[PDB]
């Protein structure tokens, strides 16, 4: 399992603003939205096999190859 | 083809847990013989008496 560190050395991510819309577009009604958020809150504090398998399913094979090549280039630069 | 560029074969094979030879080691019967001192003469610069 992967867990977050302490005293971060980088804070330059500056992610994009979250999209906001009616409750219907995301997990149906408002009551349903809270339940799902609580359910998935246990996966936020760590990264493990469940995250990797979902990535494999979503990325197929092209995503894996491009990610591997980019990681190799990153290692080469470092 | 894209994931295949970075892929190599696996040197994995299957063999049985125990493998025996085609011919086993049969026992050899014992024969009593006297001490002979004329068996090392044929090797090296031996002496015949």
């Amino acid at each position: 399992r992967f867990v977050r560190t302490v005293l971060p050395f980088s804070q330059e991510f500056q992610r994009d603003k979250q999209p906001n819309a009616q409750p219907q577009y995301l997990h149906g009604s408002k009551a349903l939205n809270l339940a799902y958020s609580s359910i998935y809150g246990s996966y936020r504090n760590f990264v493990g096999p469940p995250h990797f398998q979902v990535i494999c399913r979503l990325l197929g094979y092209q995503g894996i190859a491009v990610v591997m090549e980019e990681l190799l280039k990153v290692v080469k630069s470092l | 083809r894209e994931i295949g560029i970075l892929t190599t074969n696996k040197n994995t094979s299957r063999t049985h847990k125990i493998i025996a030879p085609a011919n086993l080691e049969r026992p050899v019967r014992y024969i009593r013989k006297p001490i002979d001192y004329t068996i090392l003469d044929d090797i090296g610069h031996g002496v015949k008496v």
